[PDB]
């Protein structure tokens, strides 16, 4: 699994 | 004096304003302020689910955006300031003082991203981009870097807009190894726009038990609304934390090399809907089916799946409580722009995720199981329909990123 | 991003 | 004077009948009898028993017996075994090939794996052996005469054997020969071993080992340990979702095969086509990949009457007392001889640092014939075995491991 987030 | 290993005295917060909260094996202050952030991400993915159509996916990282705003309460004051205590649940942390909180946040990122000879990726990025003309506090400016790492970089945003947007961009996408874009649309930030906060978190991890790619098959999933798709299904057989909880609803845990970090999932029985089961979803529930799971032989089914998704937060959170921060007649951060300015607000506050699952992650790979004859009777876990997705730091009880897969599909 |  | 360095011309075969790339052909000749027999041995086992035994062992069991057949038998070995398949002119000629492959198999400098063979022969103690006979025996197959008392002491001889044989396997074949199938009437027993013992080239780690509850066919389950280990590995999925993998043993030269049908497909359909270029086939087709390898740590033991199938595949004159012609083992004494019964057994033992066969085949002239003695024992999800010589193109041991729960 490959995740990114930005906030 | 690094925080990863400093003691509170070692710290001075020195925090413009203070607020005062009410009433195993790991750190017990970082274990609280963990029970705080997934108290958030179960309350904040309800609303948001519910805000939500039960045929579109969701995906996004609770930790990100607690994160974010706990940068943002280092400069908040009065009511701004219990907002966001409250709202994120920090108020939770008994008797503890506002101040006090990112001391323990900074020890909770300390360990995640522990940059260990370990085996699973998961990093994590925090910037500042404030107006070059602007004059920030000196405190704001110093613990913002002290405690999350967050340096601050002048940007032109009255002359060159566009410029800096560019440059924030650009600089998200190198911390995300490209998988967050765009996060600024052209049309934002403008004159008017003084300070640009930001939070990144990456994570990449190989799975401990492999699913192999020649297993893999076009399967039908269930949408909600009654309909059929073609998914791609991939499959295996072996031993996993599982347990079968209330009214037939599947808890899975797929852990990642390292073990250390896992991805979790919930899939109701058919009868039932995952609507219902996100209504149900509480914080304590969820940490208790985390609790009860045990080693067993099964049959997997879990579909390979990309999501992205990307929303506004600022609707949210007000339903939530966080009113004041976002009112330039009520918003309070005398912390973070030196020298008056008591006006200061948060315009806009987006959140932009990616997700992508499969066999072997980034085909060339095959495995084979010889000698092995399982019972007749085992249990399957067939994901085949609508169920919710976790990956999780199990250590540190950490809810890094949820979202739900309502299809799969292409 | 968070636009102040 | 060495039969492995030595031109044909050198060495004198002074058979009594008669019917490079040779050495070569002869191996396909072996293979062809490895694979036919094996589909015979399996129609008489249940299709989830084990089955192991080296095909290498028994066709060198019955060229030494074919020194001395004439006629019909002499034909029918020749046919049965497949040499009749090698291009040469006389029967006695194919004995100097198998002499040169055995030569290859078990004289190397290398020695990287352990791969060790004896042959004996075993006469009546008041008989005289035919002198030709027994040099040319003792010249091509390393298989020297040892006098026995079989006349007075028939157990006392067979107790010997099974020993002899014990010596040359480690321990590991303990009973080639049923208890009375030799007697009073016993002229002769032809005795073949083979050893083996390979380190694998990539090793598993025990700590990746983990029990696992292994699901019998009819009935319960009985636990068993797993293997683990992820590496390069030349691999190939091919017609119906059968899995062939290669394991090769430190050095390369010998590894071992295994081939398992996908799951909920039966074994039984792979098995009736197996044939030597079905297997060049599929040894042709792998290809190196990234995989993860889960096989048992587990021995299994196999032991066998072979004159029911060798019968059925056409060896018939050999076993019957009026027609079998075997001139050539007694100068003087009592003559007239045919093989009352044939036996085998056979052992792999597989684990983390890497395998361990043996096996042996007697036939006995003129004892009694016994009643094959079965051990059943269903298992469940079966996969095929091999352990090859590459270079050579032989197959040292063949077999169908069902159960690991040993
Ligand atoms: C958090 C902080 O630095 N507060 C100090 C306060 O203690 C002090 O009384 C004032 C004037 O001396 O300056 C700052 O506001
Ligand atoms: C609006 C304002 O500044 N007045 C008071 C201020 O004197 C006091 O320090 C603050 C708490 O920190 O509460 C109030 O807001
Ligand atoms: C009687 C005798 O002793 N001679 C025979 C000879 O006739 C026969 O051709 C040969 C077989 O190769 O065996 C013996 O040498
Ligand atoms: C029935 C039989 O014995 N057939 C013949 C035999 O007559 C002949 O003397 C011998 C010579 O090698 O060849 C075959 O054995
Ligand atoms: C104690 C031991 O193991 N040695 C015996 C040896 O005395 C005997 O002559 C031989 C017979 O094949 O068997 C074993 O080697
Ligand atoms: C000792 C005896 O019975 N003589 C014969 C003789 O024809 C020859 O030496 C041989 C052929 O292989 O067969 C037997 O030995
Ligand atoms: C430049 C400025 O306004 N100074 C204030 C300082 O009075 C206060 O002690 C501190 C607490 O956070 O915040 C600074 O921004
Ligand atoms: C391999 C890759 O594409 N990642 C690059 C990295 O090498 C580089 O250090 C950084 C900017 O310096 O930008 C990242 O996107």
């Amino acid at each position: 699994s490959e995740a990114a987030a930005s906030t | 004096v690094d925080i990863c290993t400093a003691k509170p005295r070692d710290i001075p917060m020195n925090p413009m304003c203070i607020y005062r909260s009410p009433e195993e094996a790991t750190n017990r202050r970082v274990w609280e302020l963990s029970k705080a952030n997934s108290r958030f991400a179960t309350t904040f993915y309800q609303h948001l689910a519910d805000s939500k159509n039960d045929n579109d996916n969701i995906f996004l990282s609770p930790l990100s955006i607690s994160t974010a705003f706990a940068m943002t309460k280092l400069g908040a004051c009065n009511d701004t300031l219990q907002q966001l205590m409250e709202v994120f649940k920090f108020d939770t942390i008994s008797e503890k003082t506002s101040d006090q909180i990112h001391f323990f946040f900074a020890k909770l990122n300390c360990r995640l991203y522990r940059k260990a000879n370990k085996s699973s990726k998961l990093v994590s990025a925090n910037r500042l981009f404030g107006d070059k003309s602007l004059t920030f506090n000196e405190t704001y400016q110093d613990i913002s870097e002290l405690v999350y790492g967050a340096k601050l970089q002048p940007l032109d945003f009255k002359e060159n807009a566009e410029q800096s947007r560019a440059a924030i961009n650009k600089w998200v996408s190198n911390k995300t190894e490209g998988r967050i874009t765009d996060v600024i649309p052209s049309e934002a930030i403008n004159e008017l726009t003084v300070l640009v906060l930001v939070n990144t978190i990456y994570f990449k991890g190989l799975w401990k038990s492999k699913f192999s790619p020649e297993n893999t098959r076009k399967e039908l999933f269930y949408k909600a609304d009654g309909e059929s798709c073609s998914a791609s299904m991939m499959y295996q057989e072996g031993k996993f934390r599982y347990r079968r909880v209330a009214e037939g609803t599947q808890v899975l845990e797929l852990p990642f090399k390292g073990d250390d970090i896992t991805m979790v999932l919930i899939l109701p029985k058919p009868e039932k809907s995952l609507a219902k089961v996100e209504k149900e979803l509480t914080p304590e529930v969820l940490q208790e089916w985390l609790d009860e799971l045990e080693e067993m032989m099964l049959v997997v089914h879990m579909p390979r799946f990309r999501i992205e998704d990307g929303f506004s937060l600022k609707e949210q959170l007000q339903d939530m409580g966080l009113v004041d921060l976002f009112s330039p007649e009520k918003s309070k951060l005398p912390g973070i722009v030196a020298e008056g300015r008591d006006d200061l607000y948060v315009s806009d506050a987006f959140h932009k995720a990616f997700l992508e699952v499969n066999e072997e992650g980034s085909a060339s790979t095959a495995v084979v199981i010889a000698g092995r004859s399982l019972n007749p009777n085992r249990v399957t876990f067939k994901a085949n329909r609508p169920f919710l997705v976790f990956i999780r730091e199990v250590p540190l009880n950490t809810i890094i990123f949820m979202g739900r897969v309502a299809n799969p599909c292409v | 991003w968070m636009d102040f």
